[PDB]
């Protein structure tokens, strides 16, 4: 989520690096919009999405996945989300 | 070695959503044992492929 | 036989590992005395040949030139060769070997050269040595090479006529242009390099003109011969175009699907995209 | 098939022997010759484990 | 685990290898960075061990270097060393390779000519390869034996009293004194390696001062330094390894069998050492 904050949940599954699916894809991929790369190593990359119209957030993305040139900065992004970044890559 | 472990060997297998890595691997070990029956690196056909089977049923 | 200049080079160093890439030029024969190697290496050009149409199969074609400069390129950059005015500041001298660098010099026909060099290795250890010998045997055999292209003199390869035009008329007709005086300072060397490279946009046969292109491909300064057009920016440059890896590809449904959009076009002839370079104007006459 | 490979002409190798050799070291210490022997055993039960 | 600075060096092409390499102490740890081969090479100088009696037989040593100039020629010709001052003038960097010439001009600190040449390179095909990285190993190199502080761990140490001075001892021996000044304005790399090359005439210890050698081999030089006996002619230099003279006036010689008589008496070498100035070490 950009901004909203989860409720009405139970239980969780905690993140495992396994789950980042490494699609193999089709060689020419073409995207759009903000792009924020997370590791040009790993293929990772962050794009701006809405639910509806009307849910913002962020989807995460591994593979090929080529987009425009216009690569965006982490800097730039909400403390919040930044923070929620930080631990859920856990490099540690 | 070289092959990128990002993982301990025995992750890769306990994962069944690749066939990447798992492919590589084997397709590497035949060519090293086809070097030792043969000292001349070399390739082959130049076109193989695999499956991983699944099933016990299988 | 080899005939390409740069063959002859060689020089004294601890090196055991001379890169000479020189082509089969130098055993084919046209007199360009230098290997396409070279051509790119200093020169980022292609030697190509008109098929100099005729409906007999004497179509006699003819050779031709055409410059491989990034369209990105700027000033000095799209300078293609410079004037003895210019070339010791446009090519990193130093850093290009000692002798080529002297070879440059003589071809610029420089007293410097002899002036500058002959002094300096002096202290040398090669020059103390018996490699002095092969040193300036080379260099002789670059003087017999430079004088047999000499056309200077009656008593020299070079006579007679003479019928190609340069220096053609500018659309804004700006008067004249130096472009023979530029000529006839470089050595007849470079001419005879000029007259196997440059097409003119016309022929004039004895008595009949046929024209090749609407516009000039290539222009001449005082500095050196530019690769520029008067007008518009520069055409599209047609750009430069085994162990295990990770990435390996993914099965696709082994389908082939549309063929045509590859397969009629393919089946159309692709152009040549190029850019020879067409400069000047030549005559005819009984 | 679940892959393509491209299947050109390939081989992977390293050379940093000093670094082959410090494997080597490490290595040295195991009576593999006895530990191995257990593993074909796992391989010969595993023969027959493969049906029920 | 290789670290002669010569060792380090590389060739932009495969043509103008930088072969006849390093003398195969590049891989021991000696802190001249040098191989012995180029020490040779580039500065007529090879260096040495003093066998120090640690009180004893037991271990204490120190390196050393001879020079190998000659000894009738003068002036450049007998330089060791230059400063920035005159590295150009002594090394007619044109002759050298370009990486050698950078790393000159790294060691004087000409960052003029050393951004200049980056500048160039940048967009060639070779230093769009990786010379780039491998030259800026080599700074980081020489940056980690700086990384050792430059006049800290090399002279401004906080034992800082166990001072070097290179100042002649002879207060006769004018022109020497602010050579040390000098010193500290030479880049500490080269002060170190100085420090490495030149024996003390003495050294204060706790223990005693105590005196080594009865006069000063050469002197402080105002560029860099020079085979600068302090005063009277050139000691004869012997060379180990045209059209011209080579009288020697020898003695007749007719002692012959000279050397199986005596060869068993003390066959004293000659190779000039170093010696200069007052050392400081506590106890
Ligand atoms: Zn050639
Ligand atoms: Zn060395």
């Amino acid at each position: 989520l950009a901004v909203n904050r989860l409720f009405g949940a139970t239980e969780t599954i905690d993140f495992h690096p396994n789950l980042l699916v490494y699609r193999q894809s089709s060689p020419p991929v073409r995207l759009t919009g903000d792009v924020y790369v997370v590791d040009k190593n790993e293929k990772v990359f962050l794009v701006k999405h809405v639910f509806s119209n009307t849910v913002p957030a962020y989807l995460l993305i591994r593979g090929d996945y080529e987009s425009s040139s216009d690569l965006k900065s982490l800097r730039d992004l909400n403390p919040w989300v930044q923070n929620t970044l930080l631990k859920l890559l856990i490099p540690d | 070695s070289t092959l990128e472990m990002t993982q301990p060997l025995l992750e890769i297998f306990r994962n069944k959503a690749d066939t990447r890595q798992i492919a590589a691997v084997v397709f590497s070990t035949l060519a090293f044992i086809h070097n030792r029956f043969h000292p001349l690196v070399t390739n082959f056909t130049n076109k193989m492929e695999f499956v991983v089977t699944e099933t016990n049923d299988t | 036989v080899n005939r390409c200049i740069f063959a002859s080079i060689v020089s004294f160093d601890a090196c055991i590992t001379y890169k000479s890439p020189c082509s089969p030029d130098a055993y084919h024969d046209d007199g360009w005395f230098i290997c396409n190697n070279h051509l790119i290496k200093r020169f980022k050009m292609s030697k190509m040949v008109l098929p100099i149409f005729d409906e007999d199969d004497n179509q006699f074609k003819m050779t031709i030139a055409r410059h491989l400069v990034g369209n990105k390129e700027r000033g000095i950059k799209r300078i293609l060769i410079p004037s003895a005015t210019n070339y010791q500041d446009v090519f990193n001298l130093n850093s290009m070997m000692q002798a080529e660098q002297l070879i440059f010099h003589l071809i610029y026909n420089n007293e410097n050269a002899v002036n500058t060099i002959c002094d300096n290795l002096k202290y040398t250890e090669g020059f103390t040595s018996n490699t002095q010998r092969v040193i300036h045997s080379v260099y002789a055999t670059t003087k017999s090479i430079l004088d047999t292209t000499n056309p200077n003199t009656f008593c020299s390869r070079v006579s007679r006529d003479e019928l190609r035009f340069f220096d053609v008329t500018n659309a804004r007709a700006l008067r004249g242009g130096a472009g023979d005086q530029l000529f006839n300072n470089y050595s007849g060397f470079l001419q005879n390099l000029i007259r196997r490279a440059v097409a003119p946009e016309y022929l004039q046969i004895d008595t009949e003109e046929l024209r090749f292109r609407n516009c000039a491909t290539c222009i001449i300064d005082e500095t050196g011969l530019v690769a520029s057009v008067p007008d518009g920016p520069e055409l599209y440059n047609p750009i430069r175009s085994q162990p295990n890896r990770l990435q390996i590809r993914n099965v696709l449904k082994f389908e082939g699907d549309t063929r045509e959009l590859d397969r009629t076009l393919s089946g159309y002839e692709e152009y040549p995209t190029y850019v020879p370079l067409f400069l000047g104007y030549q005559i005819i006459n009984s | 098939p679940q892959q393509y490979i491209n299947s050109g002409t390939e081989i992977p190798f390293c050379d940093d022997a000093e670094f082959l050799n410090r494997l080597l070291k490490h290595i040295d210490p195991y009576p593999l010759s006895r530990m191995y022997y257990n593993a074909a055993n796992t391989m010969f039960y595993t023969t027959m484990e493969n049906y029920a």
